[PDB]
């Protein structure tokens, strides 16, 4: 019934695709040891 | 589901609890819920605290706030409230917890299991809002109650170990109340003491007599009140006065309780008797005192006249005046000459601080003393950083003073919007126009014109 | 005349669950690519080169100091693009050099660009009037006067606010030290029209909400309205008597009413970025001169501006070589001004 | 309604799960060995915390040039022996 | 720059010898010294006397020396005031008068050590910033 | 229709022009009280003793100030927090060198203004309103207690009370920053939201409002005439601004009830505010902003510097001049 790829779907990923890398980034720095 | 849901009862689920307004039965399982959580928490948050606990270390050192509670009592410590004994502070977190699931069964049972409504099921635990009679007689009950708690107060000071005084000659001990003010001039004329400086109302309390006495005046009144409160119903001018609602009886209570918040907001601020220094940390004017000390001290140990030394504004740099005479110290705690603490009063003559005193009688324990205050003055940061806001970090502190004193402001100061949000509803309820204005009774259209 | 632009005006403007525009064009791309920037710069880059300070998740830094910084000062006014002749395509140099700021800051401004013709657009195509455009000039003034003007009067990027918790804080604590700037008029009305603001916000909504009419039955008034009903859900008579009688005026006119509280806070910001537009060029509202001049010669007199003078100087002092390391500030312990014991 | 599938039927669709119990994780574990690999540091120029200093130096290496700030730069590097 | 074995290297007593700690003793001595030492001497001052720091030149020219390990072990045990003529035990934490001052009654001899040598190796770290107080900061 | 009876009538009359009501009857005499005492000291009073070090300030304009450096100085240290009403003073010119003016206001406006709150519930109680306009009150009343009473409170001497003056006010602002890091509280960047975020939504929401209102009149004449004071029609299309709005944001982030609307115009400023007077209140009692400073250590052990040591040394500089002839001993503890 519904498109899969529209305007919405390019948009709520380009925002969460690299908000979930980052935050594994983020999330290793924490084990970081001077 | 009676009246659990929006249609049922009018109320949205974001003012779900007011659904229970008209329920007794499922209302007094919110309560007993409630009051298992309060315990919940008194007995796990010892049990941290202990688990946490070095004896070496000074409390105020460690983060605690219950334990201090527990050693202001006589448990648990000696002579210079050093810690003899941990295990009551166990017992006293352990049993809190234990009954804290006896009031979260009961509460969960009549939450979701127990009638609804205890009207149909029995009368001596039923109650209408509006029955002024039942309504004076429950609060009745709970005066007895709170009476019978403050002379267990007395019972353990007079009967059952006393109290730490942080003012016992020989640097502060348990010591047993043998003599508690019952003269009704001193414990009433506490209560008509200014609030401000150097008066302190009832805040300056500053011995322990007076402190057991005065629980013997509320363990008393409070029972008579109770008594009083069965036997009658209320009169003509106080039932005019009242708006008689559930609500309402609401609003009263959270305006009490935001009062209470502030004054023990003041109390652990200002008082090191009930609060005492050795587990709570020095109050803010003792630590700021406590710098003076320190540096009269070195500085007379290096030759100096600090009787006649002048500071640099023409005020003595180490002693003045205060406004009506008295010899204090200078520097900007000028403005905390009414503090007094047992580290200090020895030095304290007719006049305010005496000169000889402080060139002859100043003994090794008040130099420490004085020190270790300065040193743990009730400043640092929200992250515990001890210190001024400048300071670099290394010390992980901040006093129980200032935690106990922050929290209970913000607590006292949203009670008292909780008070105008409930009483300005309940009188709006009471009247009517709580859900808004009648389009075709508008009170204003039938008033005449300003202008 | 169907042709591909009129196909591509048809596309653009469908009505999508995020519209897009002509505008969107514009909007997108740099509101992404700024927001991007700050994101890749406060999570991993430093400002060890520029600034001699660590400014990223990566170096340990929290929310509140984490930061894209200024270039250095010897950057100047360069535009620092990725292929200039500092950075040289180099994408790490540019990164060590302060290339993200300039960065952010200019498709930053062309964002913003994109955001107010975007409300235009929006605007002409459901039929209202582009007031909320017109009011979104507020946060474009402050934005340029204060990140592209102020700067360009200065000498260099370096003293533009860097974009971070802290780093912003330090920007207002430096306007105080060398500009004075809480005694500068056009601050002043900036912040009568932010609190006025604010307030108008407060009293606005609580009065609505307290002479609503009774619409429905529960106890809960929000869902005894319909938007399309025609009558008014509150009284406006109501609400002008009690506030005729609690303040001594009150409002009649709803038009007007909600015409000031455009007004209030949209003149406000622009007040306060005239006066940054004068201290990018240090045309401060320093010193009042007759103060100085009798201070000067008569050492009894003091008033709370004097004393404030001396908390700008204690600022000037104490930061300036850290704040400013490109000028290499030795101050030696004994020229560093304070007051007794402290 | 503009068209496109509603979120709460998206979200709560297995399919939807089955594909990003997969596309999150795998994500994430990317950003994590972004960092854990030393990769971060290298793309962005970011000193790692033995290579603020030279180990007896104290002045930080501000750059001071506009068009040799490349090489200053470099300089400033190469001295970390 | 890095906490390297140089770094670590410090006097143990007046006639030259020198001791070289692990990271572990540096770290340890931080500890120790922010449990029972930094209240008053954050930074390398100290806030109820700021006329006398921990500066190692400062501790040079104490009476017996105390910029070396066995002169800071002897302080923690029986400080003096900076002359040597006076005995200050009862005033200043130690562990002869551990008694009154009860942080010192865990401390080992091992401790001392780490304390020690953690005030040794600090100025080498921080120059100026050890003693030097808020203009440092 | 005894004597007691009108007076109560009249008292608590919805036909008076200004309303009195029982709070009104304390409010008029204490609010009398400290306007004429502020007025009267803002142009005359004579130099104040503020830090108690016999060291004089100069608040008022015939003492050689304007507009924006005058005030109402606090008063004295030497006094703390002790009551000084005139008749403590052994004559007026000594209540005057020691800042008895500014006792005198405070508690008289903060009494008046807590009426003033009182007031508001009171006539919406006479008039079939909803009772809780007071409770929005509620947060810039909270901040006056927070910078007039409670900050002298905790730091123990109302000569730490915010003066009542332009200049004076950025004093007592320097001060505070230097001795609690505000900007670094969580409660003052709350504020900051509360009003930054007020701000917004008031333009936002006058924009909306205005750029939907109903076509009623021609070109050559105000708008506003368009709208008349008691008609039954709303004079608005929301359904034409939630149209814009949604579209310029996305459809859910824009609301179409208008009560729920104002009700969040009402909340996000005064829940704001709330945290900012909180955080002032607790800042009272010491318990101040985060201290990043010298949190980031390199691998040997140097410090390196933050936006935050940054700050801290802005934080210096104000602490090391403020009061500069008010400390004999080295930390600054109240
Ligand atoms: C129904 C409402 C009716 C209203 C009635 C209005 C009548 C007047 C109201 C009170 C005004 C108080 C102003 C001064 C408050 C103050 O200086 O309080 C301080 C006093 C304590 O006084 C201190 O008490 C001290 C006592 O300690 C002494 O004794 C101790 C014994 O251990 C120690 O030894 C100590 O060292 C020694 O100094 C000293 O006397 C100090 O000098 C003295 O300042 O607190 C106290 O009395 C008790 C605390 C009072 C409450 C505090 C006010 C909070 C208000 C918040 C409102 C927010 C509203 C928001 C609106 C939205
Ligand atoms: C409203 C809504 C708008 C919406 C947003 C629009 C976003 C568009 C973005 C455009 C960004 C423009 C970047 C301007 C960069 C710049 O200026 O860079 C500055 C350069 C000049 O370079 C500077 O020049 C200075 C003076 O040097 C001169 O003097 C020196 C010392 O004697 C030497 O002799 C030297 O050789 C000589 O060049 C110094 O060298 C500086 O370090 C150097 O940065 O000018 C130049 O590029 C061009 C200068 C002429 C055009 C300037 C007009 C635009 C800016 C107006 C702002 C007025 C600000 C004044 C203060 C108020
Ligand atoms: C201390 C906090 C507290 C307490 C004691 C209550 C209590 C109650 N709420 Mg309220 N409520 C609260 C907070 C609280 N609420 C909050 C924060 C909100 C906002 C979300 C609400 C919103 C709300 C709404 C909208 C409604 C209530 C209702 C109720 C009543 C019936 C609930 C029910 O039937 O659920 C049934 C739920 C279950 C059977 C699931 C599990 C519930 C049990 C009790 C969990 C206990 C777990 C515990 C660990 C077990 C310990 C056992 C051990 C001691 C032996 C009950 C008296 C209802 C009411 O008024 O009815 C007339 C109702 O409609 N509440
Ligand atoms: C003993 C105290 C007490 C009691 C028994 C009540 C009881 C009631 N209140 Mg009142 N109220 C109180 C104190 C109290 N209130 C205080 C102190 C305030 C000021 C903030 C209010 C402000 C208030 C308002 C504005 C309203 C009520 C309402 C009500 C009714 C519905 C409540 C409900 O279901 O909430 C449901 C509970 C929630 C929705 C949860 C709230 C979540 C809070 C905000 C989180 C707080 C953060 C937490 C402390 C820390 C963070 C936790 C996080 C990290 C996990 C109920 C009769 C409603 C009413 O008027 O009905 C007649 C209503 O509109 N109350
Ligand atoms: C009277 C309340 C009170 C007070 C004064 C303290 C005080 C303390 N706690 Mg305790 N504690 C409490 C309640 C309290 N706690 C509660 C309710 C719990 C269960 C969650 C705990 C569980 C606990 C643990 C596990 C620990 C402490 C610790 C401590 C110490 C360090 C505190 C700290 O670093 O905070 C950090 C500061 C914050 C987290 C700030 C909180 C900000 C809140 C969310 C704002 C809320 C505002 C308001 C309530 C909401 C209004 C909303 C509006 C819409 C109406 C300090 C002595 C530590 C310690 O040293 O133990 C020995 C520790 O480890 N506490
Ligand atoms: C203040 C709290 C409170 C109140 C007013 C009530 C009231 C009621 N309960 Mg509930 N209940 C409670 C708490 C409360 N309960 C707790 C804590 C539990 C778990 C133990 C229960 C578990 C419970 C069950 C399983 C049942 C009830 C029932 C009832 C109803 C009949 C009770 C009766 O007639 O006993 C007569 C009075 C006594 C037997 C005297 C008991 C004296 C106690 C046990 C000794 C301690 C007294 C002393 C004051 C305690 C101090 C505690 C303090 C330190 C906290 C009545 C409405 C019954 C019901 O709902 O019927 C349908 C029922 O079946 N309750
Ligand atoms: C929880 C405690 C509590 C509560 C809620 C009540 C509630 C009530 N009492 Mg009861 N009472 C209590 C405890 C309590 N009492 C105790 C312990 C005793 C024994 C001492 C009494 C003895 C008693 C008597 C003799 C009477 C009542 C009456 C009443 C009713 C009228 C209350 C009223 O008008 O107060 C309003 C308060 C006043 C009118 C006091 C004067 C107003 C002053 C100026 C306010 C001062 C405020 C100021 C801020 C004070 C600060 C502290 C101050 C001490 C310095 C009300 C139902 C009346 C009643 O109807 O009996 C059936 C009544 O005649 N009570
Ligand atoms: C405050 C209550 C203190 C604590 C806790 C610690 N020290 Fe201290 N220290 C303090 C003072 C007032 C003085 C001067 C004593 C004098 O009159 O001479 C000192 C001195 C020292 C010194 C000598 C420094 C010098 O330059 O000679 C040292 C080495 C020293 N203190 C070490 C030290 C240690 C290791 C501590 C934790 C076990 C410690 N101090 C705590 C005040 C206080
Ligand atoms: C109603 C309701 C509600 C609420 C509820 C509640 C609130 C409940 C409570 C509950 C509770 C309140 C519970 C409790 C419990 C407890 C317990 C269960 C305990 C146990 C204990 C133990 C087991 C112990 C142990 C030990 C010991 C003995 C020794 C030491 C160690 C230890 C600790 C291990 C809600 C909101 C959800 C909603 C719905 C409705
Ligand atoms: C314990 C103690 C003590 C004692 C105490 C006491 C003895 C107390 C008492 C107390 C009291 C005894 C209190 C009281 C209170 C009261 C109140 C708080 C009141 C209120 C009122 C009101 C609130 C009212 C209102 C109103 C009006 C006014 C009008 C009409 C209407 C109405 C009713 C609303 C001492 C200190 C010695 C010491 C320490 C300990
Ligand atoms: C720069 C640049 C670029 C770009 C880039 C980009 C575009 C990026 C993006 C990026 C991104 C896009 C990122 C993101 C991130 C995110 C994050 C990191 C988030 C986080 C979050 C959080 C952490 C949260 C939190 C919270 C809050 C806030 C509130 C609520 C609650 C919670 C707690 C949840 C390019 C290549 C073009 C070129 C070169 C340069
Ligand atoms: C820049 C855009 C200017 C429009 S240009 C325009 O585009 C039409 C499409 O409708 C063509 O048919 C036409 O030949 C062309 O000149
Ligand atoms: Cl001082």
């Amino acid at each position: 019934s519904y498109p899969i790829f529209t305007v919405r779907w390019v948009a709520v990923h380009t925002l969460a695709v690299p908000t979930i890398f980052f935050l594994g980034a983020i999330a290793a720095m924490q084990f970081i040891q001077r | 589901a009676t009246n659990r849901d929006q249609e049922s009862s009018g109320f949205a689920w974001w003012a779900g609890n007011a659904r229970l307004i008209n329920l007794s039965g499922k209302l007094l399982g919110a309560h007993v819920a409630h009051a298992g959580l309060i315990v919940f928490w008194a007995g796990a948050m010892t049990l941290f605290e202990l688990a946490h606990f070095i004896p070496e270390k000074p409390m105020y050192e460690q983060g605690l706030i219950l334990i201090p509670h527990i050693a202001t009592l006589g448990w648990g410590v000696g002579p210079g409230g050093e810690v003899v004994d941990t295990f009551p502070f166990f017992v006293v977190g352990v049993v809190h917890l234990i009954s804290s699931a006896v009031l979260g069964f009961g509460g969960v049972y009549h939450a979701i299991r127990g009638p609804e409504t205890l009207e149909e099921y029995s009368s001596f635990f039923g109650y209408d809002w509006k029955d002024k009679n039942k309504m004076t007689t429950i609060l009745g009950f709970h005066l007895i109650v709170l009476g019978i708690g403050a002379l267990l107060l007395v019972a353990k000071a007079m009967f059952f170990g006393g109290l730490y005084d942080t003012w016992a000659p020989g640097g502060g001990d348990v010591r047993v109340i043998t003599n508690p003010t019952l003269d009704p001039r001193v414990i009433f004329g506490y209560l008509l003491k200014s609030p401000f400086g150097g008066e302190g109302w009832i805040v300056s309390v500053n011995n322990l007599e007076d402190v057991v006495g005065g629980h013997i005046w509320i363990g008393l009144i409070c029972i008579a009140g109770g008594i009083w409160h069965i036997l009658t119903t209320p009169f003509g001018w106080a039932r005019r006065a009242f708006i008689w609602s559930g609500e309402a009886y609401l609003s009263y209570s959270l305006g009490a309780l935001s009062m209470m918040g502030f004054i023990a907001t003041c109390f652990v601020w200002f008082n090191n008797t009930v609060y005492p220094s050795e587990f709570y940390g020095p109050t803010g004017p003792e630590a700021s005192q406590a710098q003076a000390m320190t540096f009269l001290i070195r500085d007379q140990k290096l030759g100096a006249n600090v009787g006649s030394a002048q500071g640099p504004t023409g005020l003595g740099k180490y002693l003045m005046r205060s406004p009506t005479g008295e010899i204090i110290f200078g520097g900007e705690t000028m403005r905390f000459w009414d503090f007094r603490g047992p580290w200090l009063e020895p030095l304290r003559g007719p006049n305010g601080l005496d000169l000889n005193k402080i060139k002859n009688d100043i003994q090794p324990w008040q130099e420490r003393r004085a020190a270790e205050y300065m040193t743990h003055a009730p400043l640092g940061s929200l992250n515990s950083v001890g210190g001024v806001a400048t300071e670099i970090n290394s010390v992980n502190f901040v006093s129980p003073r200032s935690w106990l004193a922050t929290s209970h402001f913000v607590l006292a100061f949203f009670f008292l919007v909780g008070h105008l949000w409930h009483a300005g509803r309940a009188r709006a309820a009471a009247a009517g126009f709580e859900k808004g204005i009648d389009r075709e009774s508008e009170p204003v259209l039938s008033m005449p014109s300003l202008d | 005349e169907r042709g591909w632009f009129d196909i591509l005006d048809d596309w653009l403007k469908r009505d999508r669950f995020v519209f897009v525009g002509w505008s969107g064009i514009l909007l997108f791309p740099c509101a992404y690519l700024a927001l991007g920037g700050w994101l890749t710069g406060t999570t991993f880059v430093t400002s060890w080169y520029t600034h001699g300070l660590a400014s990223s998740y990566l170096e340990g830094c929290n929310f509140l100091t984490v930061a894209v910084s200024t270039p250095a000062n010897s950057m100047g006014h360069s535009l620092l693009l990725l292929w200039g002749p500092e950075a040289q395509g180099d994408f790490t140099r540019w990164c060590q050099l302060g290339g993200l700021w300039t960065f952010i800051a200019l498709h930053g401004a062309f964002g913003l660009i994109g955001f107010m013709l975007r409300q235009f657009e929006i605007a002409r195509l459901v039929g209202v009037r582009p007031y909320n455009a017109i009011a979104f000039s507020a946060p474009i003034a402050v934005f340029v006067s204060v990140f592209l003007i102020y700067p360009l009067g200065q000498s260099s990027w370096f003293f533009a606010p860097s974009f971070g918790v802290a780093a912003i804080f330090r920007f207002l604590l430096f306007f105080q030290g060398f500009h004075n700037w809480t005694l500068n008029p056009f601050h002043m009305m900036g912040v009568a029209g932010v609190l006025g603001g604010a307030l108008l916000c407060a009293i606005h909504g609580a009065t609505v909400e307290n002479t609503l009419f009774q619409d429905g039955e529960g106890a809960s008034t929000f869902r005894a309205f319909n938007p399309t009903q025609a009558e008014e859900t509150y009284s406006m008579v109501t609400a002008n008597r009690f506030w005729s009688q609690i303040f001594g005026i009150a409002f009649s006119n709803k038009r007007w009413l909600h015409f000031f509280m455009l007004f209030v806070p949209v003149t406000g910001l622009w007040m306060s970025a005239i006066g940054v537009v004068g201290l990018a060029l240090n045309l401060r509202s320093y010193d009042f001169i007759s103060q100085e001049i009798r201070a000067a010669e008569d050492p009894e007199f003091e008033t709370f501006y004097t004393k404030n003078l001396l908390l700008n100087e204690g600022i000037r002092a104490w930061m300036a070589p850290q704040d400013q390391p490109h000028e290499n500030f030795v101050f030696p312990e004994e020229v560093l001004p304070r007051g007794n014991a402290l | 309604t503009t068209g496109e599938r509603p979120f709460s039927d998206i979200i709560t669709s297995v399919r939807y799960w089955v594909i990003h119990s997969i596309t999150i994780p795998a994500l994430f574990i990317a950003g994590w060995l972004f960092v854990s690999t030393g990769l971060a540091y290298d793309v962005f120029g970011t000193p790692r915390p033995d290579s603020y200093y030279a180990q007896e130096q104290r002045s930080i290496p501000l750059v001071t040039d506009r068009f040799e700030a490349k090489q200053q730069v470099e300089t400033f590097l190469e001295q970390l022996k | 720059a890095e906490l390297t074995p140089e770094v670590l290297t410090v006097p143990l007593n007046s006639e030259g010898k020198t001791i070289t700690l692990t990271e572990k003793q540096y770290l340890e001595g931080k500890r120790l010294f922010q449990y029972a030492c930094a209240s008053c001497h954050v930074g390398g001052i100290t806030k109820t006397n700021p006329s006398l720091d921990l500066r190692t030149e400062t501790l040079a020219l104490a009476t017996p020396p105390r910029d070396n390990i066995e002169g800071l072990v002897d302080y923690m045990k029986n400080p003096t005031t900076y002359d040597g003529e006076q005995e200050i035990a009862e005033v200043h934490p130690s562990l002869r008068s551990a008694d009154i001052f009860p942080k010192m009654r865990n401390l080992t001899e091992k401790d001392l050590v780490a304390i020690a040598g953690h005030i040794l190796v600090e100025p080498k770290i921080l120059g100026d910033k050890w003693g030097g107080g808020k203009v440092y900061y | 229709a005894n004597l007691w009876e009108r007076f109560c009538n009249w008292v608590t009359s919805t036909d008076n022009r200004l309303y009195v009501g029982w709070f009104g009857v304390i409010m008029i005499p204490t609010l009398l009280a400290a306007t004429i005492c502020f007025v009267i000291a803002f142009i005359a009073a004579p130099p104040v003793d503020i830090d108690g070090i016999r060291e004089p300030v100069s608040g008022s304009l015939l003492y050689g100030n304007n507009i924006i450096t005058g005030a109402v100085v606090p008063s004295s240290n030497a006094i703390g927090l002790h009551f000084y009403p005139i008749w403590e003073a052994a004559s007026l010119d000594e209540w005057l060198y020691n800042g008895g003016p500014y006792q005198l206001i405070i508690f008289h406006f903060l009494l008046g203004a807590s009426c003033y709150m009182g007031r508001q519930w009171e006539l919406s109680y006479r008039l079939g309103m909803r009772p809780w306009i007071c409770v929005a009150y509620s947060a810039p009343l909270a901040s006056a207690f927070a910078v007039f009473l409670i900050y002298p409170i905790g730091q123990g001497s109302f000569s730490d009370g915010m003066p009542l003056g332009i200049s004076g006010t950025f004093n007592f602002m320097i001060v505070f920053q230097a001795e609690h890091n505000i900007l670094m509280h969580p409660f003052h960047q709350l504020g900051v939201a509360g009003v930054f975020g007020g701000a917004l939504f008031c333009a936002m929401h006058g924009s909306l409002v205005t750029s939907s209102l109903i076509r009623e009149t021609t070109e050559t004449e105000s708008a506003n005439y368009g709208y008349k004071f008691g008609q039954e029609e709303e004079t608005y299309n929301i359904v034409a601004a939630h149209g814009y709005f949604g579209r310029l944001i996305f459809q859910y982030a824009s609301f179409n009830n208008s009560r729920s609307l104002h009700f969040f115009l009402a909340a996000w400023p005064v829940v704001g505010v709330w945290f900012a007077a909180l955080g002032i209140s607790t800042m009272a009692f010491n318990l101040n902003g985060f201290n990043f400073n010298h949190s980031v250590i390199d691998a040997k052990g140097n410090v390196i510097n933050t936006w935050a040591d940054i700050i801290n040394r802005a934080n210096l500089g104000m602490e090391v001049m403020h009061e500069r002839n008010a400390h004999n001993f080295p930390l600054d503890l109240a």
